[PDB]
């Protein structure tokens, strides 16, 4: 998966 | 002549934008409406080699890429598991955009199964085979 979105 | 056929594809396509503009004016589903904006996620790309978003979906409508639900279902399925792929489960805000993106599969797949004759998709999937063959 990557960083995700929360900035 | 058999436009028949064609008549059966008109239909479908209706369907299909009708169904995807529920999903796109579902409140849950908005995050799926874009396609994913590199500068906001820049790693969105190492990850994710097919993208999908349903306004892709509409212009594939709109082109005559559907030919069957299961290939209207698999650029839902697509838009679901890069969503399940890509986002890992570390804040509140990835729970969310993945609980979404399992209720946007689960709602597309629940609309289909109660709205759509199962006669005329099997109609539409053997039509594509005849055309294949």
């Amino acid at each position: 998966s990557g960083r995700g979105k929360g900035g | 002549l058999e436009e028949q056929e064609e008549d059966t594809f008109r239909e479908l396509r209706i369907f299909l934008r009708n169904v995807t503009h529920r999903l796109a004016i579902d409140k849950r589903f908005r995050v799926f409406t874009k396609p994913v904006d590199p500068d906001e996620v820049p790693d969105y790309v190492t990850v994710i080699k097919q993208p999908m978003d349903l306004s892709s979906v509409i212009s594939k409508i709109d082109l005559h890429k559907y030919l069957t639900v299961k290939d209207y279902l698999r650029d839902i399925d697509l838009i679901c598991s890069n969503a399940l792929e890509y986002n890992p489960d570390r804040d509140p805000g990835d729970r969310l955009i993945r609980h979404r993106a399992c209720a946007l599969r689960d709602t597309a797949y629940a609309i289909i199964k109660e709205e759509l004759d199962e006669d005329f998709e099997q109609l539409a999937e053997e039509i594509q085979e005849s055309r294949k063959k």
